[PDB]
DNA sequence: TGAATTTCGCGACACAAGGCCTGGATGTATATATCTGACACGTGCCTGGAGACTAGGGAGTAATCCCCTTGGCGGTTAAAACGCGGGGGACAGCGCGTACGTGCGTTTAAGCGGTGCTAGAGCTGTCTACGACCAATTGAGCGGCCTCGGCACCGGATTCTCAGGCCTGGCTCGCGATAGGGTC
DNA sequence: GACCCTATCGCGAGCCAGGCCTGAGAATCCGGTGCCGAGGCCGCTCAATTGGTCGTAGACAGCTCTAGCACCGCTTAAACGCACGTACGCGCTGTCCCCCGCGTTTTAACCGCCAAGGGGATTACTCCCTAGTCTCCAGGCACGTGTCAGATATATACATCCAGGCCTTGTGTCGCGAAATTCA
């Protein structure tokens, strides 16, 4: 009686909505705190412009989107639907990053 | 205050949304830690060049152009923050 | 057809069609429920000829209303489970004026049979 | 004392020839810069900009919009073979992705 | 050669078919056999097997039991013999 | 205080030429500025390396044309060659 | 519940099995039944069909014919009933 | 007659060829192919032998890297035999 | 002359890189890939040669063409 | 009275300075930049040659050939990361066979 | 017409006193030296231009070495360059 | 030989079961009010672009030499091409249980608002060490010759490696007997 | 307590796995033979060196002012945690077809030689294109201001699923025609 989609229709709706949208997918405050923590390792007491953090977030999001596209291709190659850490490792190794 | 262990700030729903954008349909449960490690490595390798560029200029604020040049070195040019 | 057809079935699968020339044997799940036929055996008696025994795989199921045809090697058909099976180890199901095909389950019990008799 | 017309007006270009020439001189690319080289470069830049803007305008027309946004530029660039090959390494801020789902993902 | 009702009876096992389903056995003959006690086809088959599939004994007993003639008795004997050859 | 240079007006004029009644947002204008700067840098660097290869100290139109051939793929290369040739011919004729 | 002989008889049609092949029937019982005229498995099933598959009547007839006891008659009736329900 | 099970001779070839460094493509067919290809862009071009050798070295190195990536792709797919789909996937992921 | 790249040559190239078993459709695909790569390199090489108004393709032109595409070559300099 | 001797180097400081001046890298060139660049080049060359020499004794040979350079470069993490997109003539490949390819 | 053959030979004799080098490996070393020199010079030029400067000093070279060479090699090269510059200035 | 009996087969009557026409609940695309802050337009200015004319070195153009590229012939094979036997490796189908998608209540911390301040980016002024430029030097480094030994190549042992036949054993299939259950 | 009928164990016979031993082929280690390229030597020359000058690039001092950082509070979007259903990847198996190993025939790659000339490298002469400087001027940048494109949200028309109601089709039946057989 309750309205319940088959698992995947909601995933398709999410895919369409997110590929149709252009906004950021990571909340700004945790990413900024992570960036500051990473930065303090090299030199202490460094300041960041807001636009610099925005550019870093945009670059990270684009890189992760491309990596996930490649990993989805890798997963489809093995006749699977779920992505696995070995897919990401293979994609990165073929790209030459590791 | 010293900031530690902010890597958990990259929430599981955020990684899920990022994967959904790229066309991923179903996601494993161990993917999240691998994604955190990859993002950590990439951020380290970018912020290293950014901080080096900032240090060469004898400044203490990381301008957006430093990040743009750091991304430009690694073969990923960025449009929109160049001025 | 000069061959008299006599069939008997106590289970969900009945011996539907038997080739008079021994090219194939055709069975059907005449029920509304899928019938598992794992390790089921078919014994082919052709008059006074020695018995031919064909063994199904340990796990095999014929769905309701579906047709599975066991083809002889000489028929030249292409194996295609679960609807088409080719018995490569046996050239022909055999011929004769008294062809009897019985379906035997995993427990060694006959549950279906069709016999062709010629005058 | 003759009436002055820009080198762009002489060559019939919208881009500034003088600014490109000054950038070439200040860019430490070579000791000397030819006279026609800035004109050629300005013409090439104008053609590339016109191509990109025409594709973006057509894309904006398709989705009922009347103003160009970075999404329109991304859609125009990624749907053209030659521009995509030229700008393969370029990341567009707030550009999104090309809407595309793999064939195997769709139900059989 | 063979009557169609005979073919129908021989093609499949009798199961719970009535005595009237026998080839050569009709409403009157079937009713008489049912009154005698033989109310089912397989009940007739038991008596047939008791007489060891003999044509003469079975047909004469059928004549003495219900009054069948040579033709009906011959058809019934043939039907039962074919059933025994096909399923028994 | 200090003037900062950009290609906003020229991109605006080109857009008005190609599309009479379409507007461009500021973010797209900055994207176009970055694109123009990147393409100009690519062409200038390729021309510089090409000129240095042949022991030359002058960047003529031939080096720019060869760099355009090397960088722009396919139809874009031929179209840019035609555009540059027409522009040079018109500039030299007057 | 059922003996191995019972299962072996039930798994297949009787065909031409001897009377001794029936479950619960020994060599003495089978020989006596052969002497009485019932020299085959199908002949006994003819008696089973004649008595309309009655347990009491069939077991009492078996006791009066070959001297079978309660257990042997029970086994024979069960085997014949299962064979009839499986093939007939 | 003596015979080796399939695969072992392939392993011996792998060891022998990975221990060696000489070119695996005959020079004359590659030279003819290069001269054929250059004919579509210019008519009366001449080639130094060193340029042809450099082209051959570059092609061999590129093919070796592509085949390494293809073998990795095939091994990922629980298969040991490479297929054109593996090569296409490798070339697409590499950015080509 | 594209058939001049014989099947044994492709087989040995695959054997060097660590390929164990090879399919039957691999060879034509490899020929096409090699053709495309040679087209891309030789186009830039011929462009470099035409820039200097020379009728002979030198090794340095090939080296620069390879360097432009991101695959630097050592030993042929120059 | 050579600049390399003054800085205790082996590479030519004067040649590096001349290449910097003639290469159109900047309008003006600092005094110590050629010295620093020559020192960096010397260290890189020394590291590569040391690794190649260590590789040379591992196969009983006594002269460095491109195979030795290829092995030394591909056997080091940092050097391989530095020269990941470089092709060496007559270099060959590192012996590398996946475990799934090994029998049993 | 000019190369780095003699200097590579001197360095090799300094590190391995009894090991020789073939001609093709010498050409490979020349190509590698030219490649590294071009990379470092280009990076230094870009760094100088980004700061609106017109002089390539040792600091630009050190920054370029930090940017290009990864990890331990960067530290060692910086140490060697600093020592060489100090010895040159002190005498 | 005719009448009675019986069986097989045919055509109108009644039936249930299936397929086609129509309306409501349902979510999805469509048209309109509003407002707002960003985009488009209009104007002062001032520095960068333009116009003229000169010197001087970079490059085009003509001539020459030799070199190395192209073209071609003769043989010797090493490599390539084709056919055959096969057994290994790809592929499809079928459980299966385990791990992830989906949904709902919980919380918690992100986002937005508003504020201060001060560290530091940015801009302006001084001048001083530092590097470009030019004449003379001379020796460090490049071009040509020789030579001899490290290495290529060939031949012969030495140990290793891959593969298959024969022997020993275990595991399974089937007939007869001693014991168990029931009857008397 | 004896007698009839049935049931699990003992042992003969056959099929499958693994270990011992030997042989073919290869990789490897060791020594002899020759060769041509790497290392050393000598002649030569032009680019690095030295000294000095001069114009300036940026380094220091100082000031302004702005936005990054720090803080707080409210609101609620979203992260979080739990349980449950199901679908999805992994393992296993059987089928087949197809490259691999091997052998035989084929062919053209390669080496060595010869022969010419296209053009690449070089040198010399001229000229004209452009860096440079001064002088002039207007094009685009900084600033302000208005208004409408699109986000936001609500109300409405249209496609879709599913059920109720009406029409068409296949089927079973029972009285009777057609034909055969036995007894009055």
């Amino acid at each position: 009686k309750p309205h319940r989609y088959r698992p995947g229709t909601v995933a398709l709706r999410e895919i369409r909505r997110y590929q149709k949208s252009t906004e950021l997918l990571i909340r700004k405050l945790p990413f900024q705190r992570l960036v500051r923590e990473i930065a303090q390792d090299f030199k202490t007491d460094l300041r960041f412009q807001s636009s610099a953090v925005m550019a870093l977030q945009e670059a990270c999001e684009a890189y992760l989107v491309g990596l996930f596209e490649d990993t989805n291709l890798c997963a489809i190659h093995a006749k699977r639907v779920t992505i696995m850490p070995k897919d990401i490792q293979l994609a990165r190794r073929i790209r030459g990053e590791r | 205050k010293v900031l530690r262990d902010n890597i958990q700030g990259i929430t599981k729903p955020a990684i899920r949304r990022l994967a959904r954008r790229g066309g991923v349909k179903r996601i494993s449960g161990l993917i999240y830690e691998e994604t955190r490690g990859v993002l950590k490595v990439f951020l380290e390798n970018v912020i290293r060049d950014a901080v080096t560029y900032t240090e060469h200029a004898k400044r203490k604020t990381v301008t957006a152009m430093d990040v743009v040049y750091a991304l430009k070195r690694q073969g990923r040019t960025l449009y929109g923050f160049g001025g | 057809s000069s061959f008299s057809q006599h069939a008997r079935t106590s289970g969900r699968v009945a011996v539907e069609e038997v080739d008079e020339e021994g090219k194939f044997v055709r069975l059907r799940n005449k029920s509304n429920e899928d019938q598992s036929m794992g390790n089921w055996q078919i014994k082919r008696q052709n008059g006074d000829d020695p018995l031919l025994t064909y063994r199904f795989p340990p796990k095999f199921t014929l769905k309701a209303g579906q047709v599975v045809t066991i083809w002889a090697a000489g028929a030249g058909a292409t194996h295609s489970p679960p609807t088409d099976l080719v018995w490569k180890a046996q050239n022909t199901w055999g011929c004769g004026n008294s062809l009897r095909t019985a379906l035997i389950n995993s427990t060694g019990e006959e549950v279906a049979m069709r016999k062709l008799v010629r005058s | 004392r003759a009436k002055a017309k820009t080198r762009s007006s002489r060559a019939g270009l919208q881009f500034p020839v003088g600014r490109v020439h000054r950038l070439l001189r200040k860019g430490n690319y070579s000791e000397r810069v030819g006279a026609g080289a800035p004109v050629y470069l300005a013409a090439v830049l104008e053609y590339l900009t016109a191509e990109i803007l025409e594709l973006a305008g057509n894309a904006a027309r398709d989705n009922k919009k009347t103003r160009i946004i970075p999404r329109h530029l991304q859609l125009a660039i990624r749907n053209d073979e030659e521009l995509n090959k030229l700008l393969g390494r370029v990341t567009i801020a707030q550009g999104g992705v090309l809407p595309n789902i793999q064939a195997v993902l769709l139900p059989k | 050669t063979t009557s169609q009702k005979h073919r129908d009876f021989v093609a499949e096992p009798m199961g719970e078919k009535p005595v009237g389903s026998l080839a050569g056995i009709g409403e009157v003959l079937g009713k008489k056999l049912e009154e005698r006690g033989f109310d089912k086809a397989y009940v007739v088959l038991g008596q047939f097997l008791v007489l060891k599939k003999d044509e003469d004994l079975f047909r004469e007993w059928l004549k003495d039991t219900c009054g069948a003639n040579a033709k009906q008795s011959r058809d019934c004997f043939g039907c039962l013999r074919e059933w025994c050859d096909a399923f028994l | 205080r200090s003037r900062k240079e950009s290609y906003s007006i020229y991109v605006y004029k080109v857009l008005k030429q190609v599309h009479p009644d379409t507007g461009i947002s500021s973010k797209a204008m900055g994207i176009m500025n970055s694109f123009v700067n990147d393409i100009f840098e690519r062409i200038a660097g390729e021309a510089s390396r090409l000129a240095h290869y042949n022991k030359r100290s002058t960047i003529t139109s031939r080096e720019i044309q060869t760099a355009v051939r090397l960088l722009l793929p396919g139809e874009l290369a031929k179209h840019a060659v035609s555009e540059g040739t027409k522009a040079v011919t018109k500039y030299t004729s007057a």
